[PDB]
């Protein structure tokens, strides 16, 4: 899951 | 029988829905548009050809990734260099809940590792996973990704910070  | 194919724009609404239902980090429309158009993001979809109701083409799993320059990544000091080295960064990975525990995620990661192996300049695959996501952490360890870093307070979710772990799979002798 890549950050925002 | 689970089959695998590239993501295309007919998957757009399904892809967005699964993401907002299974990841606590929220993504913008342009991310999904970039995924489905191909371009700079590479992706694999998993589909169950036997689903009824005309959902036999609806994806039930996915992985998305992008190619980054190794020297400009956060793990540049970890890599052994040899063309300009690159890495494949897995952006998102998920399987629909009723399809879990069948090896679909393992197959999707294998598709990414197989792809990366086929690029001579590629030095590995890496990703971030939230702390305490035990199914994902076990999966990455099962496939010989190494945990090289704990990032304190990496994710902002509903006003609270959660740690992430950085997992790396080294390729082509890197
Ligand atoms: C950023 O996106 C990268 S980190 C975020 C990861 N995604 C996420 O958290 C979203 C929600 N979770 C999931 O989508 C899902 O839980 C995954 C993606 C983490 C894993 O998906 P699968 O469920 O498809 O994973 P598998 O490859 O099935 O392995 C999982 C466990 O089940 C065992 N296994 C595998 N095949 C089996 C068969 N045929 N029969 C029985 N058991 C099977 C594996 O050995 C593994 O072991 P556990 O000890 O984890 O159960």
């Amino acid at each position: 899951m890549v950050n925002a | 029988t689970i089959c695998f194919r590239p993501i295309n724009p007919s998957d757009l609404e399904r892809l967005e829905q699964i993401h907002r239902d299974i990841f606590p980090i929220r993504y913008e429309s342009e991310f999904f548009q970039n995924v489905v158009n191909g371009g700079d993001i590479v992706s694999w979809a998993a589909v169950d050809r036997s689903r009824p109701d005309g959902h036999s083409e609806e994806l039930i799993g996915f992985v998305t990734a992008k190619i980054v320059l190794a020297k400009e990544s956060e793990i540049s000091d970890l890599i052994r260099y040899d063309g300009e080295g690159t890495l494949v960064y897995i952006l998102t990975l998920g399987v629909v809940e009723t399809y879990r525990k069948r090896g679909i995620a393992k197959a999707l990661i294998n598709e990414v590792v197989k792809y990366s192996s086929g690029i001579p300049v590629c030095r590995g695959v890496y990703l971030h996973v939230i702390a305490h996501n035990n199914p994902a952490i076990r999966l990455y360890k099962r496939m010989s990704f190494r945990c090289v870093r704990r990032l304190h307070g990496f994710y902002l979710i509903n006003g609270q910070h959660f740690d992430s772990y950085l997992f790396v799979y080294f390729i082509n002798g890197s």
